RNA sequence: AAUUGAAGAGUUUGAUCAUGGCUCAGAUUGAACGCUGGCGGCAGGCCUAACACAUGCAAGUCGAACGGUAACAGGAAUUCGCUGACGAGUGGCGGACGGGUGAGUAAUGUCUGGGAAACUGCCUGAUGGAGGGGGAUAACUACUGGAAACGGUAGCUAAUACCGCAUAACGUCGCAAGACCAAAGAGGGGGCCUCUUGCCAUCGGAUGUGCCCAGAUGGGAUUAGCUAGUAGGUGGGGUAACGGCUCACCUAGGCGACGAUCCCUAGCUGGUCUGAGAGGAUGACCAGCCACACUGGAACUGAGACACGGUCCAGACUCCUACGGGAGGCAGCAGUGGGGAAUAUUGCACAAUGGGCGCAAGCCUGAUGCAGCCAUGCCGCGUGUAUGAAGAAGGCCUUCGGGUUGUAAAGUACUUUCAGCGGGGAGGAAGGGAGUAAAGUUAAUACCUUUGCUCAUUGACGUUACCCGCAGAAGAAGCACCGGCUAACUCCGUGCCAGCAGCCGCGGUAAUACGGAGGGUGCAAGCGUUAAUCGGAAUUACUGGGCGUAAAGCGCACGCAGGCGGUUUGUUAAGUCAGAUGUGAAAUCCCCGGGCUCAACCUGGGAACUGCAUCUGAUACUGGCAAGCUUGA
């Protein structure tokens, strides 16, 4: 298989790229309290088809530009 | 330099600095003749061009003047380049 | 790094004994064993629980003859030992080698075992042993240097032993100047006057 | 290149070999790529003085790891038992 | 077998309970200072000025690549490179390692775990090649410039230096057809053969390096907005390689309260100190990673450097000069000056381990192995043992009886570690060199290789460890404290003075608190003081605290983000749980052992590294999705 992310898109106004948030649930280091993280990726969106809302689908890659090493494998859910 | 085996390898350096900057300058004037008819847009001469460049490319990289890898960018370049022409 | 003053003022202010002399004697026809030393001897110490527990772990220094340093090493090894602290403290002084020497009858006294020891008249397993603070292990022989056979004083000391209480987990001959160290001493082969709990609580003040 | 050879260890006037697989260029006792026995010149008798791997020196020489001079003689010397 | 682990006290009041700060007992250190000081073992030693540096040394090697002959040594007769060899020169390889430092760096780095678009000298495997030519150049010779450093002109010469040509496919480009690219010899022996070694191409291995991503890794909001190659796209260029790496054009984006930007401080880790633990503090030595090399900048050569003992430019300093011009960089080892409370010798040796070059012998190696200096730390040992009442003298105290110092001393018996003297004497040595005989090779009993045997040899430490002998208790004890916390009390002196002090406090003419003395207590070759960290401090409280009146509920609301979520079924498997696999360097810590006479120290094997990732399962609980229910609204 393939190490994969799954995230939900918040932006998508680059050609041919698109940012989406990650989100993690860890356990605080210290209170133990379960606190939810977010992690923002710059994603090569190919044919341009995920909107803003859209729970979407990515892998790692070789880079791409400055900021971009993940690319788009599907779209799980549309907005 | 403080050291003998220092002094030497200035002194052949240099030397082979001359050697190197002689074949380097040659092999760009002729990978500049292939962009040059490309430019004019002339098939016939961009082909001709290309080809005293390719032998010349190949013995600088066995040579160790370029890497193999280098060699094989510009002939890929210049090719792709040739066959749009038409 | 030894202690070398008057040897009765120790048992004199802890209040008993110390086998700090050979035995000839009556510990109370050399001192007034009952009255602390000094000027101020004579008073009646009102203790504080800090000083019966500094009290009973230098009483226990002064019988063995260790210093600070290296009994705070014993209790350290004593605690990291599986089992009771206070009864691994004791087996370990019992198993230093001039302890052992003076148990088996071969020095009057401990300061006298240790200077065999340091002297170079003792061996152990066949080897000459001139540590006194070596580690004397089960069924290990210790036995006197064919030198050091002819010494008065290992005659002198020999006759002594016999006048006191045989230990039972060594196993001395006399006549050929060894015994074997058969097994560590159990709590109850030691001394019941001898509060090592008190040790153990004043090394966590 | 890739060599198999002694760190030294142990105190002084009390050395005590490790024998490594490393990059020659690397220090004497810095960086190696794996331990592979050990070699103690004063040891007393009854004690093993000598450990080899020898499958693992042998699957490193078939790599093209060269052996130090000392640790050649180490590997006869176990080899005849 | 490897989680045996947790102490309080003083001080606010006339007294009390609470609250609350302050202070103390502990452990520790790259320590410093004061007093004192016998020996050994193992370690440690510029924390400040990344200040400036005299002198010596820290990188060379190869004649088996080459022309050669300055030696000196032979062979030949002042002559001959003829030989062993070898100065200078060409060429190869090394000089990018080893060693130093922590200035910069707050993520560009480091740590953990992943990943794709790469190169990689020496080493290693495989398959093929290694044909035939050419033009130079140092050295050297002649003349010549300059004070020097450093050059100029002419002529000659060699190669494994350099360059064509040939050869060209599991290689490069291309859909294809096709087109195109390499190379070097040297050495031993022999009735040109043979062996050894090297050269070239391609494909692998191994090692090293470059690159990408995620999480982790200081403080500040009295820094809230930042950014135009900026964010993305297309095309060209560029790199070993992906990429705004770079350029042109298009789009107008990208980052930020999950803290951007700005400011201050800082090398990171394994670990270390402390702590019952959770934590807190810290990053010296040892090992991994990074960065730097007088300051700023740049590239060249090279497999690898934008290069500590290389090059070029600029700058500040030092120096030389004939005034035109030149030289240098200890944060290598030792050392000097300076700064500082404070940190060592201008040592010996390549015998061992390791590194460079060499077929090797060997040469080089301030790496390293050792020695010197310092109680800086840890650990071990000694400074005597037994006897000895006259309870002597002398001191101190005394109600004058005595008490104490005190079995202490003297005396009398003994031992002789260590130091001193003399004698013996391990181990660190593996090897390499000569011989041999056999086997492998070859046309060859030759050479070479391998394996045995034989013969002589190699230790800086070093007067080694260690053992034996001689002599005589002979050479060897100090420092702090004694009102309470806190173990240990008297006298004399002083009289709110002199002084002590961590705190409570002490000192005013009967001071157990100042100073001396006698006595005592605690540690002991050390003991005290100061600095600094954690502890005690549940006094930032996750474990583990508070808010009516002690400090503390916003004046009251509404409400976005955020946190939290009644009940039932199904589904999902993110959290969670179980198991497996990979990784979590070694050292350190811990357990069981082993070796130094013991211990410190060294060391074998385990455990541990409480993490991360992947895979396979579990489905109660939490989350997601779907459908409800009515008790909250
Ligand atoms: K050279
Ligand atoms: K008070
Ligand atoms: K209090
Ligand atoms: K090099
Ligand atoms: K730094
Ligand atoms: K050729
Ligand atoms: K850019
Ligand atoms: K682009
Ligand atoms: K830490
Ligand atoms: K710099
Ligand atoms: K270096
Ligand atoms: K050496
Ligand atoms: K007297
Ligand atoms: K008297
Ligand atoms: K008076
Ligand atoms: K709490
Ligand atoms: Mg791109
Ligand atoms: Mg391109
Ligand atoms: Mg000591
Ligand atoms: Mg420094
Ligand atoms: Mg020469
Ligand atoms: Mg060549
Ligand atoms: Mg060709
Ligand atoms: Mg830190
Ligand atoms: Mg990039
Ligand atoms: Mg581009
Ligand atoms: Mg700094
Ligand atoms: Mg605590
Ligand atoms: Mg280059
Ligand atoms: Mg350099
Ligand atoms: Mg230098
Ligand atoms: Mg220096
Ligand atoms: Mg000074
Ligand atoms: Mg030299
Ligand atoms: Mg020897
Ligand atoms: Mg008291
Ligand atoms: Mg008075
Ligand atoms: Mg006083
Ligand atoms: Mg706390
Ligand atoms: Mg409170
Ligand atoms: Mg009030
Ligand atoms: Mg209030
Ligand atoms: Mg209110
Ligand atoms: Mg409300
Ligand atoms: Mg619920
Ligand atoms: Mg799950
Ligand atoms: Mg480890
Ligand atoms: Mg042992
Ligand atoms: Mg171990
Ligand atoms: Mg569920
Ligand atoms: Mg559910």
């Amino acid at each position: 298989k393939i190490r994969t992310l799954q995230g939900r898109v918040v932006s998508d106004k680059m050609e041919k790229s698109i940012v989406v948030a990650i989100e993690r649930f860890v356990k605080h280091p210290i209170y133990g309290k379960f606190i939810k993280r977010t992690t923002k990726l710059h994603v090569h969106d190919e044919n341009n088809e995920c909107g803003i809302g859209d729970v979407v689908e990515i892998r790692e890659c070789r880079p791409l530009s400055k900021t971009k090493s993940w690319t788009l494998v599907r779209v799980v859910e549309k907005a | 330099a403080n050291i003998k085996s220092a002094k030497k390898r200035a002194i052949q350096s240099e030397k082979a600095r001359k050697h190197n900057a002689s074949r380097r300058s040659m092999m760009r004037t002729f990978i500049k003749k292939v962009y040059a008819a490309i430019e004019a847009g002339d098939k016939a001469a961009a082909q001709k061009a290309f080809n005293e460049m390719q032998p010349i490319v190949d013995r600088q990289a066995a040579k160790g003047l370029i890497h193999k890898n280098k060699a094989a960018r510009h002939k890929a370049n210049l090719t792709a380049q040739i066959n749009k022409l038409a | 790094a030894r202690y070398l003053g008057p040897k009765l003022k120790l048992s004199r202010r802890e209040g008993t004994d110390l086998f700090l002399k050979s035995g000839v004697r009556a510990i109370d026809t050399k001192c007034k064993i009952e009255q602390a030393p000094g000027q101020h001897g004579a008073r009646k110490p009102r203790l504080s629980d800090y000083g019966v527990q500094l009290r009973e772990k230098q009483k226990v220094r002064r019988i063995y003859g260790v210093l600070e340093r290296q009994f705070r090493n014993y209790y350290k090894e004593a605690a990291r030992l599986k089992g009771n602290t206070g009864e691994n403290l004791l087996a370990l002084l019992e198993g230093r080698l001039d302890n052992v020497v003076y148990r088996m009858g071969f020095g009057a006294t401990r300061a006298e075992a240790r200077q065999l020891v340091s002297h170079k008249a003792i061996m152990v397993n066949g080897r000459v042993v001139n540590i006194a603070s070596y580690q004397v292990s089960p069924n290990d022989v210790v036995s006197i240097r064919e030198k050091a056979k002819k010494q008065s004083r290992v005659k002198a000391a020999l006759e002594l032993a016999e006048q006191r209480e045989k230990p039972t987990w060594l196993e001395v001959d006399a006549g050929k100047m060894e015994g074997t160290f058969k097994r560590k001493p159990e709590r109850s082969d030691l001394s019941a006057d001898i509060n090592e709990h008190l040790i153990v609580e004043l090394y966590s003040k | 290149m890739v060599t198999i050879r002694l760190a030294r260890h142990g105190a002084k006037k009390r050395p005590f070999y490790q024998v490594v697989v490393a990059d020659s260029r690397n220090a004497r006792n810095g960086r190696f790529i794996e331990r592979v026995g050990f070699f103690n010149p004063i040891a007393s008798e009854k004690e093993e003085g000598t450990r080899l791997d020898l499958d693992r020196i042998a699957h490193w020489v078939g790599q093209g790891a060269t052996i130090s001079d000392r640790v050649a003689a180490l590997i006869k010397e176990v080899n005849k038992a």
